[PDB]
RNA sequence: ACGGCUUUUCCGGAGUGUAAAAAGCUCCGGGAAUAAGGGCUGGGCAAGGCCGGUGGCAGCCGCCGCGGUAAUACCGGCGGCCCGAGUGGUGGCCACUAUUAUUGGGCCUAAAGCGGCCGUAGCCGGGCCCGUAAGUCCCUGGCGAAAUCCCACGGCUCAACCGUGGG
């Protein structure tokens, strides 16, 4: 059965991009995909994205634009302190500033670039690099 | 040889002068403890009866030494301070 | 649990005979008159740790790190190693000639006080050069940038004499 | 590069090119190596690159990376045959690796030699380790990997100075690329050298094929092709 | 086979279960922790024994190798138990003699065993009433009392 | 300075070194370069021109 | 082979050193005098296609393999290579090994999916709103002896070692 809609999310974009569509449809939409989404919008690794309301929980349209080489969920989702960034960097990542990790704290979902300039730890859920 | 009075320090608790001191000596020998306390009771003005020299001590590959002394105001205050073996050493003393 | 024991200050290589390394050691060891491959062996050592520290240093930060950074910058100064403007990326660039060029052995030889790197160690085994006053008897000592202007011959040695037979073929080179 | 030159001249005027790119070479249309690449061209006539590269036919700049005798059975005996291995570079941005078979070794070394020029590849390079970042083009940008048989490489930045940390088929196939220092890990059986040196040679094309931004030339210090000082 | 398991958060206890139970698949691991070799060493975990020549021997080489290698037995002190040991050497079989004590050692084949054309001997001559084996076949010393 | 490396026009990533690619002139109006990558000539992705708007294979 | 030089080390002395001695250290007289070995030499793996013996015998061989009268592989001579006051043999642990795999392995044909299915504990679990604050993140009090580890500076000629500060 379904376990993880955000998992789901990321394959197929990262599936999509590799045969070079242009747009897709996220079934199963949720808050916490939203956010994920604005994200990744922010550092120019999609296009626009809309949400479509059925009578079910929504749909997400979002336009791609052949920018991304990677993209994928952590299971689990590991705590992190906010000094400790590097070696899942180089656990994730191609190279030393190369690429995001997607981490929820407190104070919201945000790049790790973000949340280590404000100090702050949370819990990893994804890399797009 | 040259000698250079480093420090002269007061201990009124045990009632000496305490001296460190260096001498300077190139392509010579390690002095000898009688000339040392020669020039050092000559360049303060002691009674050589109550100088005890502690030692003098060379090192690898220098030119100069030094040395440590003491002077007491008093010659019993120093046979009761000072141990047997250094006022032997010293020629103040006769070993029995 | 086990008390302490003291460990080598040098590192030995991963395969004996390998050519190409073997051919650069024993050019190292004919240029420098080095007496075994161990001797070399621990300057290369010492580049390596000096590296590795300013690996580490680049991927640091907070308050210690700093004052670590411009320890190891001050350091290699000190040594003659870098001029008095460097940054730490220029670490990464010192080679082992680098080192090898501040031995006593060296110095004594490149200042004009021998006329071979032989001799120069025998006139430091021998007692022959005094450093800042001092007679030191190694010819690995690597030598600060702020003495080594007062090195000379000892005092006491038949070498200072401007007349010694040897000396003057010294001279004549 | 007195010597190259003029060997250039040498052999751009005494050859009748037979293919249509040797013509636009021969005719001073084309004066660039860089010029030969992605546009989907041809390339079967060695002159091209001895024209435009002409550093690749230097002593230093050639490897032999191995030689093998291969056996057919037949009723009359054991026939023999020889295949080499080889590789060549300018030793900034090119490289070409080539296989070659004769009845006799120097016959095999000639077409090896021949081959590698006609699949001649530029790559790009730069500085990407956590522990170095100093915008000069000396190890690979970023991470990446290749693949041939059982055989899969992964090739990672290093910091300068720290030497070329891999099995020496894969040290000659980056020194002839231009490349100093790199950290790797591999799987698979690299006993076998052609496919060892094919999966290495696949990993350093593939630097082409990751996506890059404007910030990222300057932050790694990218460099395609030549350095050019 | 599906995805490797278990990868949750919270199942620490099971997956240091299933790596604790797969590893006594691992002759080397399951060996050392039994101390199957103590129990069966006639050294009893020695570098090096003691024993007393019985007889001198000699045994074929293995296939397709042609010739004979000399061999001693020897009871050891430790234990009384008697094992077949090699006299390396050209001529080293002339300088033993029956109950002449012996000092031997490891053969040094693979896995701590036996090598190359004679399988079945473990173990190899060092010394011979107290005096180095190789210097009385090269020369340079003699074998005492006779 | 430097080169340029050339962009596909569907997608707009870089043409690779030895890929089998192709370009040519605008079909309908001759003004602007089109270029195909390799991937998109495979899937028959269509392509518009930037100049006149024509699109397709 | 000639001509010259030096004295770390060596031999004999004076001083200092020491509880007393001995080492050590500073000086004086003599003199190149008093001082090189172990392993290897077919491939892996640096180094001989030379000579004399032996003749599937003797022997070598971690592994692959040599030796059957014209042996670069055994024994010896002469050469050569590596390391060097050391250099070889035997046994053990780590690495090699992603041959124990969280990072990070496999199960059609090579070792390996229970003959099939139902279900208990455990592990894993769909979207939205409100509350809580156990997990989780940040700040700050009290702790986790010294020695041992890293860095700079200082004392033994430098170092090893030892001290003062930072971690
Ligand atoms: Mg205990
Ligand atoms: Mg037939
Ligand atoms: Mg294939
Ligand atoms: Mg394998
Ligand atoms: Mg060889
Ligand atoms: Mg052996
Ligand atoms: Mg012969
Ligand atoms: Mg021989
Ligand atoms: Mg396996
Ligand atoms: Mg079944
Ligand atoms: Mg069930
Ligand atoms: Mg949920
Ligand atoms: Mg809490
Ligand atoms: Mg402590
Ligand atoms: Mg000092
Ligand atoms: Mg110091
Ligand atoms: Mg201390
Ligand atoms: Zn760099
Ligand atoms: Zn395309
Ligand atoms: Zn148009």
């Amino acid at each position: 059965t379904l376990l993880d809609p955000l998992a789901n999310a990321l394959s197929h974009i990262t599936n999509s991009e590799r045969v070079g569509k242009r747009e897709v449809y996220i079934k199963p939409a949720s808050k916490l995909i939203g956010e994920v989404l604005r994200v990744m919008q922010k550092y120019g690794y999609i296009g626009e994205f809309e949400f479509i309301d059925d009578g079910r929980a929504g749909v997400y349209r979002v336009q791609l634009l052949g920018k991304i080489n990677k993209a994928g969920a952590i299971k689990p989702r590991f705590p992190v302190k906010a000094r400790d960034y590097e070696r899942w960097e180089k656990r994730f990542l191609p190279a030393f500033e190369f690429g995001i990790l997607i981490v929820s704290t407190s104070q919201g979902v945000m790049s790790h670039k973000e949340a280590r300039e404000k100090g702050i730890g949370g819990r990893l859920i994804a890399y797009v690099y | 040889m040259e000698i250079k009075i480093t420090e002269v320090k007061e201990n009124k608790l045990i009632g000496r002068k305490e001296i460190y001191f260096e001498i300077y000596h190139p392509g010579e020998p390690t002095p000898s403890r009688k000339d040392v306390k020669g020039k050092l009771v000559a360049m303060l003005d002691l009674n050589p009866e109550t100088t005890v020299i502690q030692y003098i001590r060379s090192y690898f590959g220098s030119y100069k030494s030094k040395g440590y002394a003491k002077y007491y105001y008093d010659k019993d205050r120093m046979l009761y301070i000072e141990p047997e073996y250094i006022l032997i050493r010293d020629g103040i003393i006769e070993k029995k | 649990g086990d008390p302490k024991r003291q460990r080598k200050k040098y590192e030995t290589p991963p395969h004996p005979w390998i050519k190409e390394r073997l051919d650069r050691e024993r050019v190292l060891m004919d240029k420098y008159e080095l007496k075994n491959k161990k001797e070399l062996w621990k300057h290369e050592t010492q580049l390596k740790n000096f590296r590795r520290r300013a690996r580490r240093l680049l991927a640091a930060r907070g308050k210690q790190a700093e004052i670590e950074r411009e320890q190891l910058l001050a350091r290699l100064k000190r040594l003659g190693l870098l001029p008095e403007d460097a940054v730490l990326d220029d670490v990464l660039s010192l080679t082992i000639e680098d080192i090898l060029e501040r031995r006593l052995q060296t110095i004594v030889y490149k200042k004009g006080l021998a006329r071979t790197m032989r001799q120069a160690r025998q006139l430091i085994v021998h007692g022959h050069i005094e450093v800042n006053g001092q007679i030191i008897r190694s010819p690995s000592y690597l030598v600060l940038k702020e003495e080594e202007d007062t090195i000379t011959y000892a005092r006491t040695s038949p070498f200072a004499n401007p007349q010694h037979p040897e000396r003057m073929m010294i001279e004549k080179a | 590069s007195q010597e190259w030159k003029e060997y250039a001249k040498r052999v751009l005027d005494e050859w009748q090119p037979k293919t249509k790119l040797g013509m636009l070479v021969k005719e001073g249309q084309i004066t660039d190596i860089h010029e030969i690449f992605r546009k989907g061209y041809q390339i079967k006539e060695p002159e091209i690159i001895d024209v435009l590269l002409p550093e690749v036919n230097a002593r230093e700049n050639q490897e032999i990376l191995d030689i093998a005798l291969t056996v057919r059975m037949t009723d009359s005996g054991r026939r023999v045959r020889f295949r080499v291995l080889a590789a060549v570079g300018n030793r900034d941005g090119y490289v070409g690796l080539g296989i070659g078979h004769g009845r006799e070794v120097g016959i095999a070394i000639r077409k090896a030699i021949n081959y590698a020029k006609l699949n001649i590849i530029e790559i790009k390079r730069g500085c990407g380790s956590w522990e170095c970042r100093c915008r000069r083009p000396h190890s690979v940008p970023f991470t990446v990997e290749g693949k041939e048989g059982s055989v899969r490489v992964k090739l990672i930045p290093g910091p300068r100075g720290l030497g070329l940390v891999i099995g020496d088929v894969g040290k000659k196939i980056l020194r002839l690329a231009g490349i100093q220092d790199v950290w790797s890990q591999t799987l698979g059986e690299t006993r076998t050298t052609v496919n060892f040196a094919k999966a290495v040679f696949n990993a350093l094309y593939n630097t082409n094929k990751v996506v890059v931004t404007p910030e990222m030339i300057e932050r790694y210090g990218i460099v395609v092709g030549r350095a050019m000082p | 086979p599906g995805k490797k398991a278990p990868n949750g958060e919270f199942a620490g206890r099971k997956l240091k279960l299933k790596r604790k139970k797969f590893r006594w698949s691992d002759i080397r691991y399951k060996r050392r922790v039994l101390r199957l070799k103590e129990k069966s060493d006639p050294l009893e975990g020695a570098p090096q024994a003691r024993g007393i020549v019985l007889e001198k021997i000699a045994v074929e080489a293995k296939q397709p190798n042609s010739g004979m290698r000399k061999a001693v037995r020897v009871q050891l002190i430790k234990n009384g138990k008697v094992v077949t040991a090699f006299c390396p050497g050209d001529g080293a079989i002339k300088f033993i003699d029956e109950h002449d004590e012996v000092i031997i050692e490891g053969i040094g084949g693979p896995k701590g065993g036996s090598m190359g054309d004679i399988p079945g001997i473990r173990y190899k001559v060092v010394k011979v009433n107290r005096v180095s084996l190789k210097e009385l076949v090269k020369g340079r010393k003699e074998k005492p009392r006779r | 300075l430097k080169f340029e490396i050339p962009v596909c026009t569907s997608c707009g990533r870089e043409i690779t070194p030895r890929e089998h690619a192709t370009h040519f002139v605008c079909p309908n109006c001759g003004e602007a370069i089109i270029w195909r990558c390799e991937t998109c000539r495979l899937l028959a992705k269509p392509y518009k021109c930037p100049k006149c708007g024509w699109e397709g294979p």
